[PDB]
């Protein structure tokens, strides 16, 4: 969820008003760069819970978190635009 | 409803990138399309007072002959050319410079553009492919939610 | 260097293809390698590989433009002018074909070029067309005969242009 | 030898060093050196007007060779040169020491590229500045 | 094909061809030619024999020096080295 | 103008680049043209004297032809033949070879020719598209300045 | 140039030098030819 | 000036640092490496 909100605090951030100038450029690619990362981690972090057991990490991503009014995880990752967690295996099992 | 589906859900993706592409072809195919039917319709039809079906005879004619069907009949009968060949013993001499013009616009709308259209959209397919799937994998989500 | 003799390899197509056409206005005034100057001048220009080659080209276009000609033009009641031109020309090509045979690495060296097989195509749609023609010459049936195999021929020699 | 042209004679040592190493690169067989500055049909200040014993002699200069490379690059190069800096007169100005060095290594370097030495072109480049 | 061909083209190359035959009647029955002959010095031989040699010797040198840069020999050898170094430690070690 | 477009200015680059191509394709198709064409002229019409609609009927038929446009109407009523199945019966036996020649010509154009036309087009688009990108850059700097 | 510091890049290429009879270093590069040179992102930047 | 001598002496210190960075110019230094390692064990041996 922490890497899903960076990602997406990112990739927002390299589109912000306060960012565009000339002198901005390598920062804004950097951000771009790091919310990549992070949801190629997102990507890691869920393969490993598929791999140790595909029911559990069901259940987890099946899970109502607080943090964003209380829906799942796959909502968030939609909403912070994470093309690779959604083409997941286990995420595509869940939706099936 | 096609997107449920695993082979036309992509493809439909890609077509809807292809659109672009398409848009680009038209852009360039306008050029000779607008040039070659006001010069045309000037030369087939000279002395006469500017109405809706001028408008209607530049736009007819040269778009539907860049898919091979072509008016050559229908172009000599509008030419009043009265020889066993057709675009000779004319009233003008100007309208036998019609099929010529036709010559240099189809090599430049069926041989040069129809083929870099081509050659396009394989680039954009190899390009787009697995952005194609990841899309549509999101799009499963969209249909499911 | 082979190709290009005692010749600058600057030289473009049409410079050589103008001094052959020009040989007394363009060959003094071009770099490249009296009687014994303008004599060696000459014999350098002309001893050349690429120059041969290119009056081999234009002599063939002509020879189909000419042939072309021929072809599409009506046949008179006798033997005319341009058909004795073309049997000489056939005749010295038919020889220039023993030539490469006799010279040749063999009879199957000759045969394995596409080339010659087109040429002896050639030369065989000609003399048919031609005896055909030639058998009955007021004979409009001869005529029709003829011109239906020198149609065959037209396409041969236009195949034959792209070597 | 000491010559009756005062542009000549105004240059220094370092100079007629680079005119010793361009005639030194020139003398070995099938130079393109040679060709270069034979074709080039300039006189002893690289102006293009095409006595003998000066342009013979001292034929390999660097200000013919200056306007030589100032025809190959474009219409308009002129380097202004101030071999007058390196009298002993001019030693007490504090960044002249940089500039000295500067016009050195680039005239140097402009050798560097005519006898195609990457390796010392690359080296005369570090040295200076106006690297782009 | 254009070396042995005669020069003039093909309305004219009767004229070429009668040319032939009539030096070639005058070879095998007047017998009044005896064409052009040139040959090549020793020297000349042994200067080609010589440098194709050096040539030979200086591409086999450079051609062991470029399979000696490879990655793969590079490795290999490196490898072998450090065999035969701890040999040597075991050799070092007995002294110890 | 449309070279400050980031689409349609690149693409003109790359279509300035095919126009060897199409010049290739040009001196290719220029072969089967006049040959079939006068081979052609002289089977349909024969024991005619040689003038300018000889040359024009040379010309103008087999170009269009590879463009799909068949005259074979056209031909099948110059050829004068009056059964009910086109290239028969006929006042002359070697006019029916007429459509034969035809299956060898677009043979060449249209599947060979034009098919060879589409492999240069890709393969020479995978050349040509970083070189165009950066040729776009330096023309955009030219209308700049 | 253009990671350390972008503005004074640009006051760099738009810097006009004696060498080449008072102008700028986007003209030399393209007297030279350097495709190179004016694809760069930098170039483009001062360009746009 | 002084920004573009600056900014050309950090390229060359990237560029050599990029240029040792190398996987073919790591296996070059640590093969020469080993080839004095190997000249040192026969001092050690000398001394032994
Ligand atoms: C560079 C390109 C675009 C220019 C081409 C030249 C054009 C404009 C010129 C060249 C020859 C000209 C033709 C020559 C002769 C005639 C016959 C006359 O009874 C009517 C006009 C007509 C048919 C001319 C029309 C204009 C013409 C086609
Ligand atoms: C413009 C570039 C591409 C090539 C130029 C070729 C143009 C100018 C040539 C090619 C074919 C020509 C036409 C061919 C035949 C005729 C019939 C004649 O009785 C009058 C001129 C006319 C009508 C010509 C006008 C000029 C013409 C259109
Ligand atoms: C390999 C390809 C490109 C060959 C080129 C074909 C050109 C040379 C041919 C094809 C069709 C031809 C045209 C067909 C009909 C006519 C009408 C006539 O009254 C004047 C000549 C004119 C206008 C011809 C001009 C030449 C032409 C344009
Ligand atoms: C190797 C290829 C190019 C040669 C093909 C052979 C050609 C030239 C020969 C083979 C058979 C021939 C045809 C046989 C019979 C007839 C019927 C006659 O009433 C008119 C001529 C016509 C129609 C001949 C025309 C020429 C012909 C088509
Ligand atoms: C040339 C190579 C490619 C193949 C050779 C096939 C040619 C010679 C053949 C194929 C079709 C044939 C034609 C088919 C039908 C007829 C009608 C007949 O009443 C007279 C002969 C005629 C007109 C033939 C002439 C020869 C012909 C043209
Ligand atoms: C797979 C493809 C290439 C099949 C080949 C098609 C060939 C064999 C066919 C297609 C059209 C045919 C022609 C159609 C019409 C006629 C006119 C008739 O009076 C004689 C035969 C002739 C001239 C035919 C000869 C054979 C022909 C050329
Ligand atoms: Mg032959």
């Amino acid at each position: 969820i922490n890497a899903l909100v960076a990602s997406r605090i990112l990739e927002r951030l390299s589109t912000h008003r306060a960012l565009q100038g000339p002198h901005l450029a390598e920062e804004r690619a950097k951000m771009q760069h790091n919310a990549k990362k992070f949801e190629e981690l997102a990507v890691g972090v869920l393969g490993e819970c598929h791999g140790s057991d595909s029911h559990m990490a069901s259940e987890m991503l099946h899970s109502k978190n607080d943090m964003f009014n209380k829906k799942n995880a796959i909502n968030i990752a939609y909403d912070a635009k994470s093309l690779a967690f959604l083409s997941h295996p286990a995420t595509q099992s869940v939706i099936n | 409803y096609y997107a449920l589906s695993k082979n036309l859900g992509p493809k439909l993706i890609m077509m809807m990138e292809m659109m672009k592409d398409v848009s680009t072809f038209v852009f360039l195919l306008l050029i000779f399309l607008i040039g070659y039917g006001v010069a045309a319709q000037s030369l087939l039809s000279p002395d006469e007072d500017f109405s809706s079906r001028t408008f209607i005879g530049v736009l007819f004619r040269p778009y539907f002959q860049i898919y091979g069907e072509l008016f050559l009949d229908d172009l000599n009968s509008e030419a009043n050319c009265l020889g066993d060949t057709p675009f000779t013993e004319c009233s003008r001499e100007t309208v036998r410079m019609v099929p010529f013009f036709l010559a240099v616009y189809i090599l430049g709308s069926n041989v040069l553009l129809v083929n870099l259209l081509i050659a396009m959209f394989n680039d954009t397919y190899m390009k787009v492919q697995e952005a194609a799937e990841d899309l549509w994998r999101k799009q499963n989500y969209e249909l499911c939610a | 260097a082979d190709w290009y003799g005692h010749l600058k390899s600057v030289t473009s197509f049409w410079a050589v293809l103008f001094a052959f056409f020009f040989p007394f206005f363009v060959l003094p005034f071009i770099n490249f390698s009296g009687a014994h100057r303008l004599r060696r001048k000459f014999a350098k220009f002309y001893s050349a590989p690429y120059t041969r080659f290119i009056s081999d080209l234009l002599s063939h276009f002509v020879l189909c433009v000419v042939t072309s000609y021929f072809v599409l033009d009506k046949l008179e009641d006798t033997i005319s002018a341009i058909e004795w031109i073309l049997l000489v020309w056939f005749v010295a090509l038919l020889l220039e074909e023993l030539r490469q045979m006799i010279f040749c690495d063999g009879i199957a060296e000759y045969i394995s070029d596409t080339w010659n097989r087109l040429d002896l195509i050639m030369i065989t749609l000609f003399f048919v067309g031609f005896f055909t023609h030639a058998s009955d010459p007021s004979n409009q049936d001869s005529k029709v005969v003829s011109k239906g195999i020198h149609a065959f021929l037209v396409v041969v020699l236009w195949l034959r242009f792209m070597r | 030898a000491k010559t009756n042209i005062t542009a000549l004679d105004e240059l220094p040592s370092f100079a007629l060093a680079i005119e010793e190493l361009y005639k030194r690169e020139a003398k070995k067989p099938h130079s393109h050196v040679q060709r270069l500055v034979s074709l080039s049909n300039t006189d002893v200040l690289g102006r293009h007007y095409r006595g003998r014993d000066l342009a013979n002699t001292r034929a390999y200069n660097v200000l013919r060779m200056d306007q030589i490379f100032a025809r190959l690059v474009s219409k308009d190069f002129s380097v202004n040169r101030d071999f007058t800096i390196y009298d002993s007169k001019y030693d007490k100005v504090p960044g002249i020491q940089f500039r000295r060095t500067a016009q050195a290594s680039h005239m140097l370097f402009l050798w560097a590229i005519c006898l195609d030495r990457f390796r010392m072109a690359r080296h005369f480049w570090l040295i200076g500045d106006q690297s782009i | 094909e254009y070396k042995d061909r005669p020069f003039l083209p093909a309305p004219f190359i009767l004229l070429a061809h009668v040319h032939m035959l009539f030096m070639r009647l005058l070879r095998l029955c007047g017998v009044h030619t005896q064409e052009h002959e040139k040959i090549q010095d020793d020297e000349t031989k042994r200067k080609i024999t010589t440098f194709e040699a050096l040539n030979t010797d200086k591409f086999l040198r450079r051609w062991e020096r470029e399979r000696q840069e490879m990655l793969e020999a590079r490795v290999k050898m490196t490898n072998d080295n450090v065999v035969q170094a701890m040999g040597m430690m075991d050799q070092l070690l007995e002294h110890m």
